[PDB]
């Protein structure tokens, strides 16, 4: 046996675990994935329609908030679900074919499976309302799709690592998972914000990720400077890096 | 002087309420052992700990003017994140004992554990032979007027069993022990009359070979059922 | 300190309190509301100076010389709280006016409402 | 106005009475 | 001695909180430096994100007061909630020696919150004096009686959540999630008089709003304050979660005991 | 404000009183 | 509009019920 | 102010002091 078809083998065995207690006994969580869009969906709209109607008249709402928050949600995801991987099985590194970046893996692709599905499910139905709902140019939103998700992954890693111990960290990290919502765009345009305060917010690569979706998914819309994609691919690729270089340097205290 | 008045108890399961105890009176003797024995799972355990007034009685109570210690070794029962000491210090101001008489306890336990380096240590990181010597040596170090064991005598190596026994029968003569053991020969060798506790009622014998021979014959009667 | 002491001092003298005072000793009060504005004649400083003017000391010199407000507010002498006891301080009368006459703006339209 | 002020204070001084009577029961729960 | 039950409490109280204060403030003292650090950093940052905004939305109050008076109720508050919620796991193992009642454990993380928030209010007092700006209150016992009913506001959420929240120890993260925004909103950051009037009666829902906004007026002269804002509506929320809080440990005392 | 003082004054005096007494409880009992 | 009061009512009356009921529940336990 | 200047710099001397020290009894 191939160490690539046990990696298959144990990546589908964890992968049906965690698909098992992520939803309910009696699946629960795919009502709850499927309601937060609606619920944020309905906050924001009724808190700032007539805004964002004066804000540009010529890109709809409902589209541009789905836009810009499916891609966040499934960000969040992946950094906040990928770090409690390590804690779930620690009884489970007993087996000898079962290492934690497996369970790491698994996380990551029904994350990336379940935010598609609510993508796909989400698309149709603001094309069935009447909506503007097919990306001009697609190829640049899946390579900008693909970026955000490895950065996101690699972050998601990065975490798991480092706060194996202390685990009061990890709940440090969701509550600054909740600024980063308020600024990376997702709610309101950033042509709108005054200027001096650019700057400071282009530090943060998921600004930059959400603007070029944006842009790749309407037809002529426009982007401010410094919004360039080498910038969340340098993060990416270095955030990546480390993450991988903790994990092989501290792989031995991740035992049981 | 131990009476016990309409005891209630049980605890909520999805196929039921599995009542354990249901309307108890009775009346213990005194100056006497008690050597406390019955059907595993039963209620022997839930008794003691209302005994040890740990889980008040839903309905009725208790009723004593002695003085019942806590189950021993309690290994669960002091907080990990302190240390010996410092739960040491914190079973002794629970009590609201005196400065100078609680620095004499704790030197007293430390003295009887002789741990020495991880004394000072927190307890999360125990193993569990520690933690049952520094329960031993807190529980012998109250005066009290009666002491209950959950069977804790026969656990640990032959040594610290050794000591143990030797503070014991410094406690014997002013003090009296309630047995909780699963060794017929502590109940013969420590007890004067002998309670048995079976499908919610407890029935006393003044002879503890009498209560022993109910003990296997009620054994037996569950064994006989086809 | 059984439960008939708590429900005793805690429940019903309170209430009989506010009973006996609410019932038989308290005094009414009718109030009369109006609504004005200052316009120029072919405008919120103008409705900050009377807002300001109202609650004014020599407004109280003036009325309590035409209309005899002290002697006015001291008729009531079943209700202790709310009457005006004679011989107080000016201080004291100028706190009770204020309590009494309740000025209130409308910012949108600028319409000040004195009750 | 006199029947919404009793009524207030009755419920307040309900309330204020079901708490403190409350917190005795608590802090009489203590039997040693 | 018989030892009336106000004493046994006396001694558990005095005890746990000596335990308790042994790991807020974590091993040797450590904790301390990030208790007095985290008010200079929230200062810090809003003072260089928003002066000139504050400067030019009311003149009559400098900023770093302002801050302060409505920064550190607040974060007594967060305290008496986050700290309060959690008191039941944290003692799960000590419920066995039968004076050990775990309202025991809620008030001694209470009033440990309450002291360390005290010390830390009156060392912001005194550096604000000492860098010449206004530190004294002109009507002391009035925000005396607002941190009052704040407090046992605070207090008593804290009790209904370590309560409910006992059989699921989760909620807590969505209890601190939920207790961001409302930092965000209270007013603590900015003065709350340049919200448009058409988001105002809904914000007005919050009784931390009203209680922020009444310590702040009786610290300050001349502050003026909004209508719709009095101490009767967080006054009855208060009372109201407190005996809800208490019949409801009331009804499962006997359940949080393992 | 004679008795407003005073009132304001107890108030404080009380509160400090308290908070010190917890600390001299606990550094009596750490050493 | 009859039918629209009926509703309020009916939540009413079903919030009054359940506090009612905890509340009487709290005093049997006492 | 020679008094306010002696006094700012007793209270940071002391908070260094209190930093420096906890720092090297926690090294240890
Ligand atoms: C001011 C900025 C915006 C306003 C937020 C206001 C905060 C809300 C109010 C507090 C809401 C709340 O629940 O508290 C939060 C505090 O908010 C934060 O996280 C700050 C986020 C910083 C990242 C922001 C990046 C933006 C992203 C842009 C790209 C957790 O902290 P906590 O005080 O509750 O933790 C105490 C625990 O009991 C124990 O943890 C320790 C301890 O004492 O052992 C250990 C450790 O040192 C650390 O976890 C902890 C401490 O020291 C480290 O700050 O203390």
């Amino acid at each position: 046996r191939s160490p690539w078809q046990i990696q298959q083998a144990v990546l589908f065995a964890l992968f049906l675990r965690e698909l098992k207690t992520r939803l309910g006994g009696r699946w629960l969580g795919v009502f709850w994935v499927l309601l937060e869009p609606v619920a944020h969906i309905a906050v924001m709209t009724t808190l700032f329609s007539l805004a964002h109607r004066a804000a540009m008249p010529s890109i709809e709402y409902p589209v541009f908030l789905i836009t810009g928050l499916i891609p966040f949600f499934m960000f969040r995801g992946l950094v906040t679900r990928l770090m409690e991987a390590i804690d779930s099985n620690r009884g489970l590194f007993a087996y000898r074919q079962v290492k934690p970046i497996d369970t790491v893996i698994a996380r990551a692709m029904l994350e990336i499976s379940l935010q598609s599905i609510v993508y796909l499910i989400a698309l149709g139905t603001l094309g069935w309302l009447g909506f503007h709902f097919l990306p001009v140019r697609a190829l640049e939103l899946a390579g900008v799709s693909a970026v955000l998700i490895m950065l996101g992954a690699s972050l998601g890693l990065f975490f798991a690592v480092v706060t194996n111990e202390i685990p009061q960290a990890r709940a440090i990290v969701r509550i600054s998972l909740l600024p980063l919502y308020f600024v990376s765009g997702v709610i309101f345009p950033v042509h709108t914000i005054p200027p001096q305060y650019l700057p400071l917010l282009q530090l943060n690569p998921v600004l930059h990720l959400i603007e070029l979706s944006r842009a790749s998914f309407f037809p002529q819309y426009r982007v401010l400077q410094g919004i360039n994609l080498a910038y969340p691919a340098g993060f990416a690729l270095l955030s990546l890096f480390l993450a991988l270089m903790l994990y092989r340097l501290r792989r031995h205290q991740l035992a049981s | 002087m131990i009476e016990l008045r309409n005891l209630t108890k049980w605890y909520p399961t999805p196929h039921g309420r599995r009542y354990v105890f249901r309307n108890l009176n009775f009346r213990f003797p005194d100056d006497v052992s008690i050597g406390l024995i019955g059907r595993n799972g039963a209620g022997k355990s839930t008794l003691m700990r209302l005994l040890g007034g740990i889980e008040a009685p839903n309905e009725g109570e208790v009723v004593t003017d002695v003085s019942i210690s806590w189950p021993v070794g309690l290994s669960g029962g002091f907080q990990g994140s302190l240390t010996a000491r410092e739960n040491v210090k914190f079973v002794c101001r629970i009590y609201g004992t005196s400065h100078e008489d609680m620095l004499r306890k704790v030197r007293f336990v430390e003295e009887f554990a002789e741990i020495g380096e991880h004394f000072d240590l927190p307890m999360k990181t125990y193993s569990s032979g520690m933690r049952s010597r520094v329960a031993f040596g807190l529980s012998m170090a109250f005066d009290f007027d009666y002491y209950l064991i959950d069977e804790a005598m026969a656990v640990g190596d032959a040594q610290f069993r050794a000591k143990s026994r030797a503070v014991f029968d410094s406690r014997v003569g002013q003090a009296n022990m309630i047995l909780v053991s699963h060794n017929m020969n502590d109940i013969k060798e420590y007890c004067d009359v002998v309670v048995l506790v079976d499908q919610g009622q407890a029935t006393l014998y003044e002879d503890v070979e009498a209560g022993i021979a109910a003990y296997q014959g009620s054994l037996k009667k569950a064994a006989a059922k086809p | 300190l059984t439960a008939k002491r708590l429900q005793w001092a805690l429940v019903y003298l309170p209430m009989l309190v506010a009973t006996v005072y609410f019932l038989v000793f308290s005094a009414d009060r009718y109030v009369s509301e109006s609504v004005i504005t200052v316009r120029q004649t072919s405008s919120r400083e103008d409705t900050c100076y009377l807002q300001t003017y109202i609650h004014s000391m020599g407004l109280l010199q003036k009325l309590d010389q035409q209309l005899k407000l002290r002697e006015h507010f001291g008729t009531p002498l079943r209700d202790p709280l709310f009457r005006l006891w004679g011989g107080t301080s000016q201080e004291w009368f100028l706190e009770y006016y204020r309590s009494r006459v309740e000025v209130l703006m409308d910012d949108i339209c600028g319409l000040l409402t004195v009750r | 106005r006199r029947w919404y002020n009793l009524a207030t204070l009755l419920v307040v001084c309900c309330l204020i009475y079901g708490v403190v009577s409350l917190v005795v029961a608590t802090i009489r729960d203590h039997q040693d």
